[PDB]
């Protein structure tokens, strides 16, 4: 696993892996690698 | 010289009405829904 992901040289190349993981990350130097974030679009307050 | 003697009797009935309310927790709702499904499988455990 050159990149060091979960998936193998060979996983990669060869493109047996989920279909749902970008092209990119076909080639064994690019990780496949999820980078998520949260935004937040409003804040309600509830007075007690 | 005087001496006063008083008997005084007295009667009374009173009433009282409130209500209050959290404004916090003000109300609950209840959605009633239905599931449907239009694609080419079943689903079990269909949790929403």
């Amino acid at each position: 696993n050159t990149a060091g992901d979960p998936y193998t040289d060979y996983q990669k190349a060869s493109g047996s892996i989920d279909k749902a993981i970008k092209l990119e990350a076909r080639d064994p130097l690019v990780a496949a690698y999820p980078v998520v974030g949260v935004g937040m679009e409003n804040l309600i307050i509830s007075t007690n | 010289t005087d001496n006063s003697t008083a008997v005084q009797d007295s009667n009374g009935e009173s009433w009282n009405t409130g209500l209050s309310i959290n404004k916090g927790e003000s109300a609950y709702i209840n959605a009633n829904v239905r599931y449907y499904n239009t694609g080419t499988a079943p689903m079990y455990k269909v949790t929403p």
